[PDB]
């Protein structure tokens, strides 16, 4: 008799897992600088 | 009459794909606010 | 003479690599403003 068929093709692989987590991103800028303070008392009294 | 030889074993299956890319990072944190304001401009002399 | 069996199935295909990592996430935004700068210094007496 004659050679049989060849099998029938393996079963397909499954996929990869998975990737990680991208990094976090950074933290962001600090803000601007906060406004000048307020002026200082006057002086005391003088003489003249 | 005979019986024939087995056939051959089957093809290898498909190669698995590659996992899906991960999912990209967190937006980062805000930023601390800025620096503290300059120190105030100094007082007026006293009067007379 | 009868035909021979058929072959067995193939060999399986292998997993797929592990996917990619993530892009890096996005920069956060900025801060707020800084606060407030401090008082000034009293001035000088009158006459200084």
């Amino acid at each position: 008799g004659p050679k049989g068929d060849p099998g029938p093709k393996g079963d397909p692989g499954p996929p990869g897992p998975p990737g990680a987590r991208g990094q976090a991103g950074v933290l962001g800028f600090p803000g601007p600088p906060g406004p000048k303070g307020d002026k200082g008392d006057p002086g005391p009294p003088g003489g003249y | 009459g005979p019986k024939g030889p087995p056939g051959d074993k089957g093809p290898p299956g498909d190669p698995g794909p590659p996992g899906a890319r991960g999912e990209p990072g967190n937006i980062g944190f805000p930023g601390p606010p800025g620096p503290k304001g300059p120190k105030g401009d100094p007082g007026d002399p006293g009067g007379y």
